């Protein structure tokens, strides 16, 4: 499924994964378009960080959801 | 014109000069942050993280707003 993704500023972006997609792999996708470092890159959705190793079906993502992607202040 | 309430943000029945809407949840309490033009993003952030009791990791991404609010990067963005 496709999932609405909010960053810092509002910008909105659709990802299209498949439900047995891990958190991951959706991050490399972002990494592959806007080239956002799934390191860096922090999803939170309904006041949760999504983990690496979590599938959409994992948090139970509603389809078409909204996901928080935010940075990190702490590098270390 | 100092006369009617439109130059100001009315969230919660509360007057604030900017307010952001804490999209964290879906189908609960809709979290507004109110800031004013004289805060610091961490202690306003905090001020409302302990007003309405929010976990300290959403510290860093409310600040992150905060901060290019009055500053220049995204929001107020124009010359360096």
């Amino acid at each position: 499924m496709q999932i609405f993704v909010k960053t810092l500023t509002g910008k909105t972006i659709t990802l299209e994964v498949e439900p047995s997609d891990t958190i991951e792999n959706v991050k490399a996708k972002i990494q592959d378009k806007e080239g956002i470092p799934p390191d860096q890159q922090r999803l939170i959705f309904a006041g949760k960080q999504l983990e690496d190793g979590r599938t959409l079906s994992d948090y139970n993502i509603q389809k078409e959801s909204t996901l928080h992607l935010v940075l990190r202040l702490r590098g270390g | 014109a100092n006369q009617q309430t439109s130059g100001k943000v009315l969230y919660e029945g509360k007057e604030f000069d900017y307010v952001f809407s804490i999209d964290v949840n879906e189908g609960g309490p809709s979290y507004k942050l109110p800031y004013n033009t004289s805060d610091d993003p961490w202690l306003t952030a905090y001020n409302f993280l302990q007003k309405n009791d929010l976990n300290p990791m959403f510290l860093d991404q409310v600040a992150k707003f905060i901060i290019d609010n009055t500053k220049g990067q995204m929001l107020g963005l124009g010359n360096p």
